[PDB]
């Protein structure tokens, strides 16, 4: 199915390109970090116009209006008010930095396990069965493009756990037994591709009266004329 | 509609969104139409007019400020010689006249300060001197929008309706979709005991 | 069959800053304006915490597209799921184990209600169970594809290195051992053991902090009283200034300490909820090879159950 | 919270007044200028005049919601209000509904049936 598979891949890459060049914004997680940090710095700058109980929020016109005995009384009020706001800024910056570090650790784990390998962890590298991934850089961030396999167009059948042939129970090597209504086949689990039940694709274990739900059929022996 | 916005002070500002707390004419208020009854001076008066019939004004509680019209002022003592909209305020021994005139419509315009007359009288009433309106100023809080030239081009009355209070909390004129905490409420006590 | 409990969310609070510092005193709130914008900072911080608490619950529990239903004919090869499936005779979606789990565990301070109710969280967990039991691991990767339950159990044995005739020839024994293990889980929760301790610790830590914050209002911080109306009835304004300032300083320090410790405490509830989302995706929607990530032994399958502000996994 | 009358010696209780918070639900201002107003937990019998009285009054477990039309459909959540209730803009007005968790589905289970996929999709 190589040509079909290549064309489906090329169409999906084109749709990524379309839903980014359209103005439906998706880089919200990156814009939030920028907005929060700009807002914190604006609050720290606007706290310099508060007088904190003193006669003026400007320091030059305390020093130009008063004498050194009662200028220190007014300067101590501004000093405590400005230390408290620097202290609050620094504490919330330390709390945000730890969250950004945990996000960067997750991104480094995903670069190791989705780009440099194939992963069996469910939903770690996208939704579906993971095939491969590609990194792309972003401002203060990273974008992963995950490629997955999704099954489509399912169909009903009748199944059985084992087949009885000569007083012996037969089990699939790798697959399931299915029936189209009249005949019995064996197929692999994730894609319908029915084959004849022979002794090359089954194994045998015990007699056929322990299994709940065993079915009578014929198991074919491929060295027939001898 | 949206009339009677002036300049609160004499500080140049450009491309900012300053919040002002001063006495303004609230938006969408009811102004009396006259076509000369002696009117009271509550704490500030908007005036407009719409030729050359309106001369001047008589002020004071009956010392009584007189402004006639060539401009000459006779405050009784001091004497001074130096669509039309006017704003009058009597604040802290001063007398601030804000005015502007144009070529009531919907367009926004701001009134520049004209003169201060630091007199310090008591006024409770006034009267025009011969198509004129009278508003009255309230304690408000607006959100003015300056431009590249440092001129006011828009404002928002932060107690008109709920969307305006949302706009004053977020400090913007466009609001994204969401839910926003804006204020609190509390029933007041009816009487003492 | 063993049990693992994890915290997911915590209580959403809000504090009215002006009413806490001086409720109904305009001469105090005019003095508070000399400190700039401290109250808007504190309100913005507590609102961010409250929104994060709904996001944690969404990402743990809303991992299905459909609301899958289990059929009324319950023939799962001899395995009995009735203690964990929902019971509609009781008026809620809540199952038997989940009933046991929910039975085991103003000065400006309000509590906001969660976005998803307990009934909605129970409907999500029942859809996860119905999807697992009727379709294996296929609904977590696409459309749900039905399979008989013993055949599902056969290829899960195949995924830990055992051939599938061992399952088909010991089926009745395996069903009996599963049913007895579920019965023992139900008995030890029905007894008076303190099992939900990790969930109880969060409730206790959040109650102690609100009680300390309320108790700080009766300190006088150097002033002649701690009641603000007593000061305003005893003193003139220029001498009441310096008493109200001492009270304002002490009460701001109290609020700032509370909000700093709420931010640090919410940072660890995030990490717990990200772990629970990872365990939902990798232990309930799939079969895991990671040693000791889903119980102790070779992992076969897991089932989720809802708890107050938490999630319980049952690992087979 | 209680006190004694200094004249009639009667024991009479003290309780505070109403006190909630106030939130404003809006769409974008590039879409409409209509709002709805939520009052935090005040029973709607205690509550600006247009957005304080009239029709469109609805009691939630989050409080009193004035200015939105309560309907009986269930939709995806748009603007969260709380305890299951969401709000959206849909002659156009503001509606309040119970949020829906997704589409209903039932799997055709039995003891001898299986579904096998016959094709695939690259995503
Ligand atoms: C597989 O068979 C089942 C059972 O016949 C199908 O499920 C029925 O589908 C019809 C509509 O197609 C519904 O009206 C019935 O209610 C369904 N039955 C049950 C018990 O749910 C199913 O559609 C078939 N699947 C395929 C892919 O053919
Ligand atoms: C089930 O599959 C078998 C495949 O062996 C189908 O049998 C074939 O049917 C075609 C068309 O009638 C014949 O040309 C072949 O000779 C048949 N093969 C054999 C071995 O008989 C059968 O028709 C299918 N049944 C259903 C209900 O789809
Ligand atoms: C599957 O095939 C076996 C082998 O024939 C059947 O078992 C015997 O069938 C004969 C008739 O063919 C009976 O006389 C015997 O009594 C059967 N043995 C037993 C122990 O009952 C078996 O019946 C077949 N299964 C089905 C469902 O038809
Ligand atoms: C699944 O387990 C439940 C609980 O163990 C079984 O319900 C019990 O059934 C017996 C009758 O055999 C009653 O005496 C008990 O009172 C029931 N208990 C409860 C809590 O309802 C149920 O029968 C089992 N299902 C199957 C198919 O065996
Ligand atoms: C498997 O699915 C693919 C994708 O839909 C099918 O390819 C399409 O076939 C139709 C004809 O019915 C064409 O009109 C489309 O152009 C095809 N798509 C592409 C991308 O080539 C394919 O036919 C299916 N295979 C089977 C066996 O049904
Ligand atoms: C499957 O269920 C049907 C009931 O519709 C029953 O007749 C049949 O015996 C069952 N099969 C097995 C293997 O138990
Ligand atoms: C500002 O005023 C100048 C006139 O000197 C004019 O050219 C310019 O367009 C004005 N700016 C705007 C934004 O209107
Ligand atoms: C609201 O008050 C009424 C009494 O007028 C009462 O019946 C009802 O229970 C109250 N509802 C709530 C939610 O408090
Ligand atoms: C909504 O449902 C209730 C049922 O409790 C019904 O009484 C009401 O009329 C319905 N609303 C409309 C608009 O039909």
């Amino acid at each position: 199915n190589q040509k079909l598979i290549a064309n489906q891949f090329n169409s999906a890459i084109g749709k990524i390109q379309d839903s980014l060049s359209s103005t439906a914004s998706a880089l919200g997680k990156l814009q939030d970090v920028v907005n929060q940090n700009a807002q914190a710095l604006n609050t720290l700058v606007k706290q310099l116009s508060s007088n904190f109980g003193a006669i003026s929020s400007v320091l030059n016109d305390i020093l130009s209006r008063l004498d050194p005995p009662e200028a220190e009384v007014q300067i101590d009020r501004l000093i405590t008010g400005r230390l408290q706001s620097l202290q609050t800024y620094v504490t919330q910056q330390l709390i945000r930095a730890a969250e950004i570090r945990a996000s960067a650790n997750l991104a480094a784990t995903k670069m190791s396990e989705c780009v440099l390998g194939q992963s069996k962890r469910v939903d770690f590298c996208g939704k579906g069965y993971h095939l491969m991934s590609f990194p792309q850089s972003a401002p203060h961030g990273v974008v992963f493009l995950h490629v997955t396999y999704v099954p489509a167009q399912e169909k009903n059948f009748t199944t059985a756990p084992a087949i009885c042939h000569d007083g012996k129970a037969h089990f699939p090597r790798e697959g399931v037994f299915v029936s189209n209504g009249t005949h019995w086949f064996v197929t692999q689990r994730n894609f319908y591709e029915p084959q004849i039940i022979t002794t090359d694709n089954t194994f045998v274990s015990g007699n056929c009266d322990v299994v709940i739900g065993i079915v009578n059929n014929t198991v074919y022996d491929p060295l027939q004329p001898e | 509609f949206t009339r009677g916005v002036y300049y609160p002070d004499k500080v140049f500002r450009s491309s900012v969104l300053h919040s002002t707390q001063d006495l303004f004419l609230p938006f969408f208020s009811n102004v009396t139409w006259f076509h000369n009854p002696v009117l009271p001076f509550n704490d500030g008066v908007y005036f407009a007019s719409t030729s050359n019939i309106i001369r001047g004004w008589i002020f004071g509680t009956t010392q009584s400020l007189l402004i006639v019209n060539n401009v000459v002022i006779k405050v009784c003592t001091f004497e001074y010689v130096s669509l039309r909209e006017f704003v009058f305020k009597n604040i802290d021994g001063y007398f601030k006249i804000y005015s502007k005139h144009t070529p009531l419509p919907q367009g926004f315009s701001a009134l520049e300060p004209l003169v201060d007359l630091p007199i310090g009288i008591n006024i409770t009433r006034f009267q025009t001197l011969l198509a004129y309106y009278v508003g009255y100023l309230q304690p408000r809080t607006f959100l003015l929008k300056y431009n590249e030239n440092g001129t006011i081009t828009d404002a928002v009355d932060c107690a008109l309706d709920p969307l305006s209070e949302t706009k004053c909390t977020l400090k913007s004129f466009t609001v994204e979709k969401g839910i926003y905490q804006t204020s609190n409420f509390r029933v007041q006590p009816t009487e003492s005991i | 069959v063993t049990t693992e409990i994890l915290p997911v969310s915590m209580t959403k609070t809000s504090v009215d800053c002006t009413m806490y510092i001086c409720g109904d005193s305009t001469e105090c709130s005019n003095l508070l304006l000399q400190y700039g914008s401290f109250c808007t900072q504190l309100n913005r911080a507590l609102t961010g915490i409250a929104v994060e608490q709904d996001k944690n619950t969404q990402e743990v529990f809303a991992q299905v597209k459909q609301i899958y239903k289990t059929p009324p004919i319950k023939d799962f090869g001899g395995f009995n799921f009735s203690q964990i499936l929902p019971d509609p005779s009781k008026p809620s979606k809540r199952s038997f184990i989940e009933d046991l789990l929910f039975n085991k565990v103003f000065n400006g301070l309000t509590v906001l209600p969660p976005l998803l109710t307990d009934e909605m969280i129970a409907q999500y967990t029942s859809a996860l169970l119905a999807g697992t039991i009727t379709s294996g691991w296929t609904f977590g990767a696409g459309a749900a594809l039905q399979i008989p339950f013993a055949m599902q159990m056969a290829y899960r044995f195949n995924g830990i290195g055992v051939t599938q005739n061992v399952l088909y020839e010991n089926q009745k024994l395996i069903a009996n051992q599963f049913n007895s293990a579920i019965g023992k889980i139900q008995d030890s929760l029905s007894s008076t053991a303190s099992a939900l301790g990790k969930l109880q610790d969060v409730v206790n830590q959040n109650a102690q902090a609100l009680n300390t914050l309320v108790k700080q209002l009766s300190s006088n911080f150097g002033a002649i009283s701690s009641v603000l109306n007593d000061i305003l009835s005893r003193l003139d304004p220029p001498e009441a200034e310096v008493q109200i300032d001492r009270l304002i300083t002490g009460r701001l320090q109290s609020l700032q300490t509370y909000v700093t410790q709420q931010l640090i405490r919410a940072a660890e509830i995030r990490a717990s909820a990200n772990l629970a989302a990872t365990k939902m995706s990798e232990c309930v929607l799939g079969q895991s090879k990671r040693v000791d990530f889903c119980g102790k032994g070779y992992h076969l399958m897991s089932f989720p159950q809802s708890a107050p502000h938490g999630v319980v996994f049952l690992h087979v | 919270d209680a006190v004694r009358d200094p004249q009639t010696l009667e024991i009479l209780d003290i309780t505070p007044c109403s006190f909630g918070g106030v939130s404003v639900i809006t769409p974008g201002t590039n879409t409409s200028n209509q709002v709805a107003v939520l009052y935090q937990d005040v029973n709607c019998t205690e509550v600006w005049r247009v957005y304080s009285t009239g029709s469109n009054v609805f009691q939630t477990r989050a409080g009193c919601l004035i200015g939105a039309e309560h309907v009986n459909n269930s939709y995806e959540c748009d603007i969260p209000i709380g305890a299951g209730i969401c709000a959206s803009y849909q002659s156009q007005s503001i509606i309040a509904y119970t949020m829906s968790l997704g589409a209903e589905n039932s799997v055709a289970y039995s003891n001898n049936s299986i579904a096998i996929p016959t094709n695939f999709t690259i995503s």
